[PDB]
């Protein structure tokens, strides 16, 4: 079983986005607090990989908790949301490192999220009201590229547009 | 009127956080009731075919830590949730309370993350030995849980998310929860009380790792005499390289001060052992700045002070490159000295 590990953020949508990954629909008006560890039946490229997925959600503020959970992935997913810059940029100040830290050579995929909002134009209206802006593509490929991520993919849990994508990049990610 | 959609959901989705709650601390109960059956109560109704496959007693004790005792706390804590939820989660029901009972039975959690780190890596050596790996598949097939599925690893790692996993229920819990509601500050009470309990349990391996640090630095130190760091010290407060300036010798050396330990080694492992001094046996003096006395064999000191090991009758000199680096290493030493005097 592939271990594919999601690390990031709260209020990326970690949860969100594995709960409506692997249920295959947007929990829709409630979206639970609890993924426990799963294990499920994925077809990538005409054969059959077991992946093996791991939410993180809780363990953001501590810091010492956190490593329990990284040895032995085979890929790590670390995410961002695309309608907070604050996110993104912890990507650089927080996850990065400290996953390159404990696992130096486990492949990592940066993860947009809430992709479905980096042009709702109330969210839009909201972060400029904080003299903010989303994370656009280029912005975020930079990233990418920064940490020396295997790919840079955007999603969202919502729409599920890009969504399958990411998690057959991950077992694609592992197997090559 | 269109207030009254509104609040309605709020207590829609209050009813949906707490069956939540509800469910996942019994889905909870179960896994922990899992690795007790599968493996525990499996091991001692036969103690001597897990001994000759290759599990011993301590094998055991560290790979499951205290997870019984985890158990029984939620064997409670889940009782408790399903008496305050009677005879099903309703949306003016109150959880806080429930959680604030318990903030205190929760330290059971300290001892066990504190040990997971030991317990993964040991695993890692077991899965290496054949039958050992057989054994404890074994285990998992009986139980009714499959190879294709989350590994050992994964339930063994489950308590610490469990844990982490409450104040967030509690955090959304509380955002559904009216200010005028009765739980209202009871939940935002348990919120932060659960909150102390996962930081309470992240300091706790924090400084437990510390001890390791002590171990390990031990190790990369050759020649060394006396007590171990981990027989005396919890953890080293302040590392630099000062100017040491005895009697009729000077060299640079590394110093080291631990809590109850000073320590001072010639660098290359990495160091070589030169000396220690218990710090209640040991005075601090002061020297002003363009002093030359005896014992700094009459050098200019600058930045400087005098380090009595009373237990030896000896003195010697210290002095630091820059006029902060003293004030840092002297403040050092009064925080341990203060702390130390405080621990009686």
């Amino acid at each position: 079983a592939i271990k594919c590990v999601v690390v990031g953020d709260g209020a990326v949508g970690k949860t969100c986005l594995l709960i409506s990954y692997t249920t295959n629909a947007f929990p829709g008006e409630y979206i639970p607090t609890v993924f426990d560890n799963y294990s499920a039946n994925v077809m990538v490229d005409g054969k059959p990989v077991n992946l093996g997925l791991w939410d993180t959600a809780g363990q953001e503020d501590y810091d010492r908790l956190r490593p329990l959970s990284y040895p032995q992935t085979d890929v790590f997913l670390i995410c961002f949301s695309l309608v907070s810059p604050a996110s993104f940029e912890n990507v650089r100040a927080k996850w990065y490192p400290e996953v390159r830290h404990h696992c130096p050579n486990t492949p990592i995929i940066l993860v947009g999220t809430k992709l479905d909002l980096r042009d709702d134009k109330d969210t839009i209206e909201k972060l400029k009201e904080k003299k903010l802006t989303p994370i656009t593509y280029p912005q975020g490929l930079a990233m990418a590229k920064e940490i020396g991520a295997v790919k840079y993919l955007e999603c969202s849990a919502l729409t599920q547009r890009g969504l399958k994508t990411v998690f057959d990049e991950a077992i694609r990610a592992v197997l090559c | 009127f269109a207030a009254a959609r509104e609040s309605e959901r709020q207590l829609r989705l209050r009813l949906c956080v707490l069956n939540e709650i509800l469910g996942t601390e019994r889905d909870y109960v179960g896994t922990l009731r899992f690795l007790q059956s599968a493996f525990l109560h499996r091991i001692r109704q036969n103690v001597a075919d897990s001994v000759e496959k290759g599990l011993t007693e301590e094998n055991v004790k560290v790979l499951f830590s205290n997870i019984e005792d985890i158990l029984e706390v939620h064997k409670d804590f889940l009782a408790a949730l399903e008496y305050c939820l009677h005879p099903e989660p309703q949306s003016q029901h109150e959880l806080g309370n429930v959680f604030l009972k318990f903030k205190d039975k929760f330290c059971v959690y300290e001892e066990y993350c504190s040990n997971h780190e030991k317990a993964l890596r040991l695993l890692v050596e077991l899965n290496k030995i054949p039958t050992v790996r057989a054994f404890l598949l074994s285990c998992m097939l009986l139980g009714g849980r499959k190879t294709t599925d989350i590994p050992l690893e994964g339930y063994l790692l489950s308590p610490i998310q469990r844990i982490c996993k409450y104040p967030l229920l509690l955090k959304e819990l509380a955002k559904r929860t009216p200010g005028k509601h009765p739980d209202h500050p009871a939940v935002q009470s348990a919120l932060q009380a659960m909150k102390t309990v996962c930081s309470n349990i992240n300091e706790t391996k924090r400084q437990m790792e510390k001890l390791e640090a002590l171990e390990q630095l031990q190790s990369h130190i050759e020649g060394w005499e006396g007590s171990n760091l981990t027989d005396i010290c919890t953890q080293l407060l302040l590392q630099g390289t000062l100017l040491k300036i005895s009697a009729g010798n000077i060299q640079e050396r590394a110093f080291f001060l631990f809590d109850n330990l000073l320590v001072y080694c010639k660098r290359k492992s990495l160091y070589i052992f030169r000396g220690r001094i218990n710090t209640e046996v040991m005075e601090v003096e002061n020297v002003e700045d363009g002093t030359a006395d005896y014992h700094s064999n009459g050098y200019t000191v600058t930045n400087g002070w005098k380090i009595h090991n009373t237990a030896k009758n000896k003195w010697f000199v210290c002095m630091a490159k820059t006029a902060e680096e003293k004030q840092k290493w002297l403040d050092a030493i009064i925080r341990e000295r203060e702390q130390r005097e405080s621990l009686k």
